[PDB]
């Protein structure tokens, strides 16, 4: 785990 | 009176419709998740976003589907490319997920209400 995305 | 706290009352753990109507600005929330089919994650809300004044959604919720497209299986980048072209109404199904979404977030763990901690 590591990916992050503001949606 | 003596006063009741929200604080403690048990967080539903079943899924949940969330109808967002946020036109052509952001969601206003961060996911994680989407490798290893984990699952997909809210990781933050932001203050003031649509996400947030919704009052539905927290951190720690599991995004099931989104305009009824199933994410439980979905990859990051697929996700995030869902919600951003979900169109501005936007419907989510959620459920509320703390142990697993505990795992991506550094010293965080569950209480007994099933609150995320993070010490």
């Amino acid at each position: 785990n590591y990916k992050q995305t503001s949606v | 009176g003596s006063p009741e706290f929200l604080g403690e009352e048990d967080i539903p753990r079943e899924p949940r419709r969330i109808v967002i109507h946020r036109g052509s600005t952001g969601l206003g929330f961060n996911i994680v998740g989407g490798e290893d089919g984990e699952g997909i994650f809210i990781s933050f809300i932001l203050a003031g976003g649509p996400a947030d004044l919704s009052g539905e959604l927290r951190k720690g919720d599991q995004i099931l589907s989104v305009n009824g497209v199933d994410l439980r299986n979905a990859s990051h980048e697929q996700a995030a490319i869902a919600l951003k072209n979900a169109g501005q109404t936007v419907t989510i199904i959620a459920q509320y997920k703390p142990e697993e979404y505990s795992r991506f977030e550094a010293n965080s763990r569950v209480d007994s209400s099933g609150r995320i901690v993070t010490d």
